[PDB]
RNA sequence: AAAUAUGUAAGAAGUCCUUGUUACUUAAUUGAACGUGGACAUUUGAAUGAAGAGCUUUUAGUGGGCCAUUUUUGGUAAGC
RNA sequence: GGAAUACUGCCAGCUGGGACUGAGGACUGCGACGUAAGUCAAGGAUGCUGGCAUAAUGGUUAUAUGCCGCCCGUCUUGAAACACGGACCAAGGAGUCUAACGUCUAUGCGAGUGUUUGGGUGUAAAACCCAUACGCGUAAUGAAAGUGAACGUAGGUUGGGGCCUCGCAAGAGGUGCACAAUCGACCGAUCCUGAUGUCUUCGGAUGGAUUUGAGUAAGAGCAUAGCUGUUGGGACCCGAAAG
């Protein structure tokens, strides 16, 4: 009789989706990307500062 | 007065060619026509006999009737707002086979031997057509490819 | 006039025919007084058919 | 025959399981989408780093909205916009792109709003506005029941099974967009950001292809 | 607004709920719109929708029109179903032993059916002795023979009835249908 | 007093309000036109394969 | 009845159905069959072809009695035998015992042969018959015999 | 020699294999047309949409039009 | 060299204020939290409290204020028009009836149908009952003289709802009414061909033909009634100059 959103309606959108309360369990919104040391090479920032 | 003849405004329609004018060549008489043949109307200026009405330049029919020394075509014309079929006797000299159908019998031909090659392996067909996809992705490299910076140009007179 | 696909008709009311209207309203007591005159015509030939 | 117990725990016990499956669906879904975007990120570094450039895929999904009103259109768009089912002004749909399509879309550039959605406005599209199409009836989605009756031939059990089957434009793309009744969007919150809609976006107005600005667009209308 | 792709507020087109006011029609109906809707067999909606038709899309099926579609291979056991009045026709010498389930029979067509030693039924009795329409064969009478259909699409080279009340010479057969008077139509 | 003389506006129109809906193909077209000759042979032709198809499956 | 007329639904609306551009004139194309040959001929000649013109030679005092000649086909001709007699006579298909029709009597002037008349002999009374209605009861066993 | 518009085709009424009829046709079972039996099914043969598809009868009003962007004729031009 | 921050984006991150709405009316569904009992924000609002219980809310009406609002009808491409009718009010005031029809619908009977010209009878213009005719239909086609509808399961092919058989179903096969397309057969007209024969000029068998018919091919009609449409009628109403 009503259409009750999710993204608000925490009840339907644990009924449409069950994998919504471990994304919050364990925070998949704030994830940490690992951190990688890699540079550019010398002809792609010449070529990104060249006039 | 207006006038509305049978040949009215065919003047660069039934012009020849450049530089192909005369007697026409002996294969458009040596072609074999069959009922049921898909073929293009283009009318021939030289041979005034058996020719098109100027609604069926540039149109394509069906073969239902051989005769001696011409064929029978049946056209769909747009009237008012429908389509009625005509039929028209059309000289061989204003009849060419029309291509179209040939390579979709080839595509069915191909189509059919992929799909009895496949058969006795299973190895999901994929028979359709599909249309350009969008490119997927690719690496360019710069080596001997320094890439060059263009600016525009000012303004100059030039004559 | 002539209009859509009707069969073409010959209605003859080209004169003054409202003059020459016989309605028979009068049948059934045309009637009674038929069946009046046949029993007094009866009556006065008592016993001839 | 009690008949309110015995078919009634076997009915829970056959949802469990099929709610199992659809958390293990969406527990892959999302393994593989950060997987996809984690790999295109260090594809470009190590392009960068070798001294390349990675070019990235073209986009295979674009959302379309329809912008003008329905007075004064003349009859090829018109007829293009009833083909992509933008029949009202502020309706939207999920479009492949191909060849075809992308014509189309040409056709149609002066009437519509149009670039590539992203995973989070796909999914509040699909969340907020989802209705579905049975039988020429346009259903609120809001149980997983529904796309199971109308799309479980194709595989397609949950709405995150559909929000996958759009995003990643799979074999079923055409039944699912089908499937999902055209998006009835407001006007954006905020306003159009231009004082003035029917010129293109690269000229300051609204119309046309905005590349990853329909997200934002999409996100204020929805 | 909306581009409206199709027109709005339509009638579907088709009549149901017959335009006979007939109470023995509307019992005849009230029964098998119940078994057309809890039956699932498509028999059911076929009379249905023929017990809704007008009498021009009801015509009469001959006795001898029931003989012909008896004489099918596999079909003389079946029975015969008419939606509508059964004539008979005194063309026919010999008549099989059939069931017939018909609204009307005439007295000939009953006459006929019993003395070939068959039996003439109507639907309600038809529908207790085969709900989902088991072994039944319905039989439709010609639409397209009916004296009107003659005019319909009057016009040039179409050779079709002109509307007309007297017949013979000097009726609509000379200018315009004869090459003599002009033209040949 | 002079008036329009001719337009065609609104014909298209009018024309696709229920218009422009392709002919009817059916198997078998209508064989009026074709070569009496072959006519005359066909039917010969088709009466033969009857009276064969009938010998044959009597 | 006057209650159902679209008379009575016109009431109010100004022109009651007939148009406020074009009206409700008297004869705006003349009375009767005016102009058959002029502002009315596409339609005399898509529905009534041949309306113009004479056909064959008159026939002056027509009396349609010298031509009266009802005719009757073979399959009907067993509906003029009594029902009850009927069965009588096609249970018993023999000769010296073939019943006679007077299709005079009938009311019927010729017999056709449309077709298939049962295998007995019946003595058929008529003025006229067709060469294939003679053949059929001739097949089926019985004789014509014409009478006046 | 464009752009825009425009004809046809994108399968089961298809394709292939084998062989019956004829008064047509051929030097000739040569062919033509119509035929009997077998094989190839859901990616059955591009896209998108379908809001049902198809068919028929009957009859109203109307048959003075005008305006805008673009194409365009006469006219110096015109709310021509 | 190591960070920070901006910008852009994501979170099934948290949380405060404001407004409008509360449709439905036993239970049933999908869920969530709990070992369980159970509870819940989960298929649409309940709980607690106050004032009044009356012209207080509300309705009606006159007026005031803010903003808006040109005279109706009509012809017309275009009317508020410096276009026409209209000072006002009451009453009257215009698509009718009939003859014959078209389509459609309802009804009765149905290869038939129509009692009502007439007769019988009557509680007397009613109701009830009925013979012979006649009309339309059941046969067409020719100018006419005239002739007159089965080669065949009343034909073949394609498609066909429904039904039957097998199958859990999907499907496959059989039969296929109506209807559609097409090729044939039959009847009449036209053009040929011209057998046995004979008042030797009559007869017209048989086989054909890019011809032709408002035909046949297991009948559908007849009668009454209704809307709409047609024609003649004063004919929707009022209106000439004339004759
Ligand atoms: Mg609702
Ligand atoms: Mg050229
Ligand atoms: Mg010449
Ligand atoms: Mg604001
Ligand atoms: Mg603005
Ligand atoms: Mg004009
Ligand atoms: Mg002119
Ligand atoms: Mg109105
Ligand atoms: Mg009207
Ligand atoms: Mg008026
Ligand atoms: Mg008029
Ligand atoms: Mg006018
Ligand atoms: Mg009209
Ligand atoms: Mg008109
Ligand atoms: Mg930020
Ligand atoms: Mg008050
Ligand atoms: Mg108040
Ligand atoms: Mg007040
Ligand atoms: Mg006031
Ligand atoms: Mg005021
Ligand atoms: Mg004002
Ligand atoms: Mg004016
Ligand atoms: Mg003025
Ligand atoms: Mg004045
Ligand atoms: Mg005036
Ligand atoms: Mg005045
Ligand atoms: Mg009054
Ligand atoms: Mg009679
Ligand atoms: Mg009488
Ligand atoms: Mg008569
Ligand atoms: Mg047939
Ligand atoms: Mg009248
Ligand atoms: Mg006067
Ligand atoms: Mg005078």
């Amino acid at each position: 009789v009503l259409k009750k959103n999710p993204l608000k309606n925490k009840q339907v959108l644990l009924r449409l989706n069950p994998y919504a309360k471990v994304f919050a369990a364990e925070k998949l919104g704030s994830k940490k990307a690992e951190k990688t040391g890699t540079k550019p090479a010398a002809v792609f920032t010449e070529t990104l500062k060249h006039d | 007065g207006k006038s509305h003849g049978y040949r009215s405004r065919t003047r660069y329609m039934f012009q020849r060619d450049f530089r192909k004018h005369g007697a026409v060549h002996l294969s458009t008489y040596l072609k074999v026509y069959k009922v049921g043949d898909i073929v293009d109307i283009k009318a021939n200026g030289s041979i005034q006999k058996g020719m098109p009405h100027k609604f069926y330049q540039g149109k394509t029919g069906v073969v239902y009737n051989v005769t001696k020394s011409s064929v029978g075509v049946i056209i769909n014309k747009m009237v008012g707002n429908r389509y009625l079929e005509k039929r028209l006797n059309l000289r061989v000299e204003h009849i060419k086979h029309s291509k179209c159908r040939q390579e979709f019998l080839e595509r069915v031909k191909a189509n059919a031997a992929k799909r009895a090659e496949a058969k006795a392996q299973g190895v999901a067909v994929q028979l359709k057509r599909q249309p350009a996809q969008p490119r997927e992705s690719r690496i360019v490299s710069t080596e001997g490819n320094v890439p060059q910076t263009l600016a525009p140009v000012p303004y100059e007179t030039f004559i | 006039a002539i209009s859509k696909n009707l069969p073409i008709l010959k209605n003859h009311f080209r004169k003054h025919w409202q003059e020459r209207v016989k309605v028979h309203f009068d049948q059934a007591g045309k009637k009674v007084s038929r069946r009046n005159a046949r029993a007094t015509r009866a009556a006065k030939i008592a016993p001839r058919p | 025959a009690e008949q309110v117990a015995a078919e009634r725990a076997a009915r829970k016990a056959a949802n469990k399981e099929k709610r199992a499956i659809i958390l293990e669906r969406n527990a892959a879904y999302q393994k593989e989408y950060e997987t996809a975007e984690r790999n295109i990120i260090q594809a470009k570094r190590d392009a960068k780093a070798a001294g390349s450039y990675y070019v990235e895929a073209q986009h295979k999904l674009v959302f379309v909205v329809r912008i003008k009103g329905i007075n004064k259109i003349p009859p090829k768009p018109r007829k293009v916009l009833q083909l992509l089912r933008l029949t009202r002004i502020n309706s939207g749909t999920f479009v492949k792109v191909t060849k075809a399509t992308l014509e189309l879309l040409k056709l149609i550039e002066p009437y519509v709003a149009y670039g590539y959605p992203s995973y989070s406005t796909i999914r509040q599209l699909v969340y907020k506005r989802g209705f579905g199409k049975i039988n020429k009836q346009r259903v609120p989605l809001s149980d997983n029941a529904i796309i199971e009756a109308n799309l479980g031939k194709y595989g397609i059990l949950s709405i995150d099974d559909l929000i996958h089957e759009i995003i990643t434009v799979g074999p079923h793309f055409k039944q699912a967009n089908n499937f999902l009744w055209p998006f009835k969007l407001s006007n954006p919150s905020g306003g159009w950001g231009v004082p003035r809609k029917f010129k293109h976006f690269i000229q300051g107005g609204s119309f046309g292809n905005r590349e990853e600005f329909i997200n934002k667009l999409v996100k204020s209308m929805n | 607004g909306i581009d409206h792709t199709s027109k709005q507020h339509k009638r579907s087109g088709h009549r149901t709920a017959p335009k006979s006011d007939n109470v023995y029609l509307k019992l005849l109906v009230k029964l098998y719109t119940f078994l057309a809707r809890r039956t699932d067999a498509p028999f059911n909606k076929v009379v249905l929708k023929a017990l809704f038709l007008s009498k021009i899309n009801r015509p009469p099926v001959s006795v001898s029109r029931i003989a012909r579609a008896l004489k099918q291979e596999g079909a003389a056991n079946k029975t015969v179903v008419v939606v509508g009045t059964v004539t008979d026709d005194a063309r026919i010498f010999e008549f099989p032993k059939t069931t017939v389930a018909a609204l009307r029979f005439t007295a000939g067509a009953r006459a006929k059916i019993v003395k070939a030693g068959g039996e003439c039924i109507t639907l309600d009795q038809l529908a207790v002795r085969a709900p989902k329409g088991q072994n039944t064969l319905i039989l439709r009478g010609p639409r397209n023979s009916r004296e009107a259909v003659r005019h319909f699409g009057m016009g040039p080279h179409k050779g079709k009835a002109p509307r007309i009340l007297s017949t013979g010479r000097k009726f609509e057969r000379a200018r315009g249908r004869r090459r003599s008077k002009g033209f040949k139509v | 007093a002079k008036s329009k003389n001719h337009t065609a506006h609104n014909q298209t129109r009018k024309a696709h309000r229920n218009g422009i809906k392709k002919p009817k193909t059916y198997k078998y077209p209508s064989l009026k036109g074709v070569d009496p000759k072959f006519r005359r042979n066909h039917k010969h032709a088709l009466h033969g394969t009857a009276k064969a198809l009938a010998a044959a499956k009597k | 009845p006057s209650r159902f007329t679209k008379t009575r639904k016109h009431r109010g609306h100004v022109s009651a159905g007939k148009g406020r551009i074009g009206k409700h004139r008297k004869h705006p194309g003349g009375r009767g069959m005016a102009g058959g040959q002029h502002h009315h001929r596409i339609n005399m000649d898509k529905y009534h072809p041949g309306y113009f013109g004479k056909v064959g030679m008159r026939y002056f005092h027509k009396q349609q009695a010298h031509f009266w000649k009802p005719v009757l086909n073979l399959d009907k001709l067993w509906t003029l035998i009594p029902e009850d007699k009927r069965d009588q006579y096609l249970k018993s298909a023999s000769k010296e015992t073939a019943p006679v029709i007077d299709t005079l009597a009938a009311g019927y002037g010729k017999i056709l042969g449309k077709g298939r008349i049962p295998n007995v002999p019946v003595i058929v009374k008529a003025r006229f018959v067709s060469k294939l209605a003679e053949e059929k009861i001739r097949a089926a066993g019985g004789v014509v015999e014409l009478i006046a």
